[PDB]
């Protein structure tokens, strides 16, 4: 791919790498849709 | 950050603080972009009227932090800047338009568990996110109220403080404040009714308001904590800079010169 | 930068750029002396920008 | 250096450091305007110190 | 020095007066530390708020006096400073943190029975003479009394003055003043409760806070007069500048 | 012989040196260490 | 020779032994003071 | 002494007292200025109206002496007088003027913790010390005061007494007395303002008047007592020879007879 | 010598030498008859003093 460089971020190294989930997390992804 | 919560060691990698030299002091907060870009709003190094003007040899940047005060000695990094661009078209005369600057660090910043630059979005993961309703997330080692009390509690955090913010409908944005909004900004931020509230706060300015892309899980810088009225007020919103707008700039000078 | 609360105090007159009044805010050129301003701020455009000028790379 | 006794005033403002205003003592980064010392202070110091290093 | 007496002859060897050129007058104290080398507070010589930021030939050090005024022939040694050497982190906008400033001397002053260096202070020695309770002294030609406008006192002491006052625990020096209060500073001062009162006030600022260390008969500095509120107030208390912490910068301007 | 510059400071020759002791010096040592 | 009082004013055992006789000090307070 | 304390041994190693071979008695007080050299105040030696003309071969020199009576005997050192030189402008008439004398002893003594000698001011130190207010010291085996009730003995000390002295201004000794005052006399003595007091008295005459300079811990010998009017009396000042001011003379003396 | 304790009384008449008569002190060149000492005492030479001595240079 092209960009600028790297592909790496927005990666968290102690959390995506991890597959764990930050408390706050899961209500970002319900923002996406519930309300309409 | 007012009405937020303490964060999660390594749940923010590209939350950078800027600090001052002497006097020490917390100046703002901004975003970790590249190895040795790091993005921040333009007022927190220049603004005549509080006499801001800063240079790169008067400033520090410490990556990777988490206590608002302690050394964090074998976690945290201390990298000095090499050169300040500053948008060509920062209107703190009247509209706080284009209020965006980048820093290039003298070196490059090893990453690791606690540093990590967060992505720019492109033309179309803007579009789908950056819509009324969706929420975003705000950090910062800001105030913890408008105006706080002592004694009996503290005013300025002790860890990182997180918060989620859902993006406003541009016509409210505008009619709730008098000064003239852009197309180079966007607000968020709890209608009065809704209940829940929470907002960025001094000290938090330059801060990310980033955003997590259901395609492919990551983290991307939707805005910049810019300005607002007061903290936490009902029927103020905040405003962020509209990154994705910038960006045609921000890769310009990346290609630098 | 937060207005509203007082950090950005205004000059009496001119107002070179927009302050904080007494505490309603006033836009560039609308005039503070702590019981509000002119109520007429500007300058002010409605056309929309463009670009026609060599300045970049 | 003594406080309390208007030696050390500071003008109407963000006040650059410490003074005494009317009757109280300003910290640094609050403000004063003769009637009461309003705002919330800086802080510097509270910052542990430190010292860039590598080889 | 409120509510003290004056010192004996040579009871206080160590004090230094800094004295002002022109025009003649008294700004600090300061303590003889080695032969050529003085102690005094850092805003003694450089303080923004007040125009203060003495270059290194503004002033002058008189040392071995007992007599403010008078000019004691044989017995008081002027000297000339080479250079001023203030504490790097010094912060004078928040509380005077790190108020703490040197000063080398052009000539080392021959030591008689009226000038003698003071022993500065060493970890065991500072673990086990700072005490709540203990008491230490003070000593400077400063200001009597605060002397309000209207309560007509002298002003000026004619000697000498010298007090002795207790070392209050850390939490009661913090709950008295609405200052930022760190760990490099001490207060020191009698609680409103009890009989006996003094404190340093304006003028004695930079003079030596000593103790005597019943491990070996000497006098070890372990304070210099830094700021406070007013001059000997009910509940308020005198700040000192924790010399002992601040020990390594002061060995770190000389070391070898 | 030796050491480090000036070993016998804070020893005052009008007073520790004769063996003499100001007024109120007894004042300090008692706070230090007292009877009962 | 005869006179030269190298060590004349200085008593044997009280100057040469760091010991003040009772007095002593009041002839020196008398001095540097004014009253 | 009036108004003193007994003195502490060894606290003044220059003092030396006139005796007189026959009858047995304390004549007067003397300083210690040399091994070989006794300064002493001339009217010991010398007072028509008192009969007095003594012969060196009529004084014994009693050095190293604490006790008034007791018999040191390995403490003080005699010495025998091989001559006597009375200032020759001595004013024995009119006033006392230049009432100072100087004894050379026949064989130099040797000085230890209790035998030493003062020093003589050279200038520095005697322009400074010299003023109205500093203290002096004098010693003396003389009379306890001026009269007392009999039964004990109405005075004579049983141990060398000392008292210490401010020096009075010149105006208020002029005015304290008739005898025309010269530049050769200095007088020390309390105020009557000030509740403390002493004076020397008969017997202390010739002993020292010695001060202890600041700038260098030596004792100096300032004046030699003289004259006064009575003892501790309310008003009167006792006045000391200016030894300074005779320095010239005790200097040629010592340098023309001896070293 | 300690005058006034009458230790050196003078000779009635005039008194060649500085004396007390009865508790005054009678200067020399002057007459006391027993408590009254009068008289104009100004002796012990007109001419001022000089300096001459054998130290021929």
């Amino acid at each position: 791919t092209f960009g600028s460089g790297e592909a790496d971020c927005g990666l968290r190294p102690l959390f995506e790498k991890k597959s764990l989930e930050d408390k706050t997390e899961r209500e970002l992804l319900e923002s996406y849709i519930d309300g309409r | 950050i007012v009405e937020g919560s303490d964060a999660e060691i390594g749940m923010s990698p590209w939350q950078v603080m800027l600090f001052r030299k002497s006097p020490q002091e917390l100046l703002c907060g901004a975003s970790l972009i590249s190895d040795r870009w790091v993005l921040t709003a333009a007022h927190c190094l220049l603004y005549p009227p509080w006499d801001k003007n800063f240079i790169e040899n008067d400033l520090l940047v410490r990556i990777g932090k988490h206590s608002r005060t302690r050394y964090e000695r074998n976690i945290e990094k201390i990298s000095m800047l090499e050169k300040i661009y500053i948008h060509p078209r920062y209107n703190w005369r009247e509209n706080l338009d284009r209020d965006i600057a980048l820093m290039k660090l003298k070196k490059p910043v090893a990453f690791s568990d606690y540093i990590h630059p967060v992505c720019l979005p492109d033309r179309e993961t803007a579009a789908s996110l950056l819509q009324a309703g969706y929420k975003g997330r705000v950090t910062g080692w800001g105030n913890l109220k408008e105006t706080w009390t002592a004694n009996v509690g503290k005013g300025q955090p002790s860890v990182l403080q997180v918060v989620n913010l859902p993006i406003v409908e541009r016509p409210v944005c505008k009619d709730s404040t008098r000064i003239r909004i852009t197309d180079n900004m966007f607000c968020a931020g709890y209608k009065p009714d809704e209940g829940k509230r929470g907002d960025a706060c001094e000290g938090d300015s330059g801060g990310p308001f980033v955003m997590k892309s259901p395609f492919n899980n990551r983290w991307y810088q939707m805005g910049i904590v810019s300005w607002g009225e007061g903290c936490d007020r009902d029927g103020k919103y905040g405003f962020y800079t509209h990154v994705f707008r910038l960006k045609k700039w921000i890769q310009k000078v990346i290609d630098q010169f | 930068i937060r207005f509203g609360m007082g950090k950005v105090p205004c000059p009496d007159g001119e107002v070179g750029y927009t302050c904080d009044c007494g505490e309603k805010i006033c836009l560039y050129g609308q005039s503070c002396n702590d019981g509000q301003c002119s109520g007429d701020p500007k300058p002010s455009s409605e056309f929309e920008e463009f670009e026609i000028d060599e300045e970049e790379k």
